[PDB]
């Protein structure tokens, strides 16, 4: 996991994948093949709907 | 052109009406990246909804340009035969849209060979296009005939 | 040939010299492991010539940690590294916490 | 998560080209595919052509040891054959100087 | 003659270079086997020259 | 997390792995010998070929 | 929405056993469901048998 | 295996042979020979006629 | 019979790993741009500077 | 920076790396020496021309 939050070698090249997108993310099955990223970023304050 | 492998045992959908957000609205999303004279990359989502038997409403969906609404209509609708042969539905122009003052492009798009599978997992078999970008002379080979073969 | 030849000899050579260096820091207070990696050529026409060291890789699992007399020795469990400052002001770390 | 929840960051995705041997080295064990190759037939793991994959685990040459120093014997027996067969062609071709 | 001399010599040569570049990458992770092929040459009248 | 309050971390260093990589390096290098030794001998021959 | 479909069945060479109890020997039918290429190999005879 | 689904050698020549035809497919005695293929198209969805 | 010239070939060499930072072989097509006193370009693929 | 107090730095010297030369340059100087006696056996067939 390098300083550009995705997991590269020792040659720096960033492995690629299936992204996930949405609230909560799923992956999806017709994505552009994308760098999967750790991100340390804060998650999505959801409140209660459905219970 | 756009082959692919769908799953007879499906259910209908039945979240009510349609989003392209809603991935429980239909059963399948396809994905196809085509270019334009200004050479901007037009991703079409591609969804298909299963109404009833051997019949799939196809709609498409240009996601890289944002100022296109949800599409409601449908492009095409897949029908087919009980063996599930591909017989109606599999062709229709497509206008694309217009990305940073491109033209809206219109193209053949055929589904052609495009099967029904008895039990599986609806699978996109294959996509082309005769569409791309420029591009160089990066090599050169020849084969075993004599032609000089650009690369 | 004969460069394959040498660059998998120094290779070896080098390889074995960190593996002794590893050796000679067995049993010493936080210590990491670190190995070598590998390395290959570019294709000439298809051929291929060379195979190389990527560099030198260190590994940050846990070790092992003995309880001691002192209550200032005080290694560091999780991830975490103690700040050091040298003479010039230079900032450093150490998970070594040995302090007087 | 700190939140005792688990979000799916990404799935790395698969391919399989029609010909293996069609790959070319780039440098390291890097391959990129030509026209020989195939087109990238994708998908994922342990799903038809891909199966379940080694999970922290890394895989090492497929290099025997016995096979590769009978080649380095036989070559070489037959390079002395090819140098014994030059030296009668030199000493054929110095009696041709030696005819004048 | 001297040309299949020199197509045997240098086949051998860069067949042994073969061999010592795939022992050379013994024990790296992520390898895989190569080795060379043969190849022979077309008959001027029923001869086969090199 | 929490430290070792009062105590010291010593090396992470296994024994069986390390003689293991030793051992199977060495032997590498003595393919790499031999290797060589072919090598020197088939030059020795290049020398005796004048 | 499928067809009804009618087959030939067959109770070829069932046995009526003078003592024990009622078991199905084996069943068999020639229908199934694709089903795609996964491997290849061939036996001693040149036949390429596709898996 | 090439991408033209023949198995071709360093010279790319398909070897040729019986093909096999029908539903399901025999290799019949009184056919051209055929470059061999190993398809990896979808197979005949086949329902139950005889059991 | 006579000679037509000179004919250069540029295939891809041998490359080591040295022990300097500053001296860079040219992997693929490319050449170093040189100067003398005089201003003169010109051009070398050795990357060795000090 | 801080320098080594109460140590002593030896030589730099790599075994493997100059026993290498070592061979390469002997097989250089042995190409050279083959290199000049087929030029001295020319030269004597050049004597031996008259």
């Amino acid at each position: 996991l390098d300083e550009n939050r995705n997991l590269v070698n020792m040659q720096g090249m960033q492995l690629t994948g299936y992204p996930a997108t949405g609230t909560p993310p799923t992956i999806q099955q017709g994505a552009n093949p994308a760098p999967i990223t750790i991100p340390n970023t804060l998650m999505a304050a959801k409140s209660t709907t459905t219970a | 052109s756009m082959q692919i492998n769908l799953n007879s045992t499906d259910p209908v959908p039945s979240k009510t009406p349609f989003s392209v957000s809603d991935a429980d609205s239909y059963n399948k999303k396809g994905t196809v990246t085509v270019y334009d004279s200004q050479g901007n990359a037009h991703d079409m989502n591609v969804y298909f909804v299963k109404t009833k038997d051997n019949e799939w409403a196809v709609y498409t969906h240009d996601s890289s340009d944002p100022a296109a609404t949800a599409p409601t209509t449908a492009s095409t609708t897949l029908k087919f035969n009980e063996n599930g042969i591909l017989e109606s539905g599999g062709t229709v122009n497509i206008t694309t849209g217009t990305i940073n003052g491109a033209t809206a492009a219109t193209f053949s798009l055929s589904f052609l060979n495009s099967m029904q599978q008895n039990t599986g997992a609806n699978n996109i078999v294959a996509t082309n296009q005769n569409g791309y970008k420029p591009g160089d002379l990066v090599s050169y080979q020849i084969n075993n005939d004599g032609t000089v073969v650009g690369n | 040939s004969f460069s394959q030849a040498v660059s998998g000899l120094n290779a070896a050579a080098t390889n074995l010299d960190v593996i002794g260096n590893n050796i000679a820091n067995s049993a010493t207070y936080g210590f990491k492991s670190g190995t070598a990696s590998f390395a290959d050529m570019f294709a000439g026409s298809k051929v291929g010539l060379g195979v190389k060291v990527a560099g030198i890789t260190q590994d940050f699992t846990d070790g092992t940690t003995t309880n001691t007399g002192r209550g200032l020795d005080v290694a560091i469990s999780q991830n975490g590294f103690f700040r050091l400052v040298d003479s010039n002001g230079s900032v450093f770390y150490s998970r070594n916490g040995q302090f007087k | 998560y700190s939140n005792e929840q688990e979000q799916v960051l990404g799935q790395i995705v698969l391919a399989n080209f029609a010909n293996n041997e069609g790959l070319a080295s780039q440098g390291d064990n890097v391959w990129a595919a030509t026209q020989a190759s195939g087109v990238a037939l994708l998908g994922t793991a342990g799903s038809g052509n891909f199966g379940k994959l080694t999970n922290g685990a890394l895989e090492a040459s497929n290099v025997d040891l016995s096979k590769e120093l009978v080649n380095m014997i036989v070559a070489q027996r037959n390079y002395q054959s090819n140098a014994q067969t030059i030296k009668t062609q030199d000493q054929i071709l110095n009696t041709l100087v030696n005819l004048r």
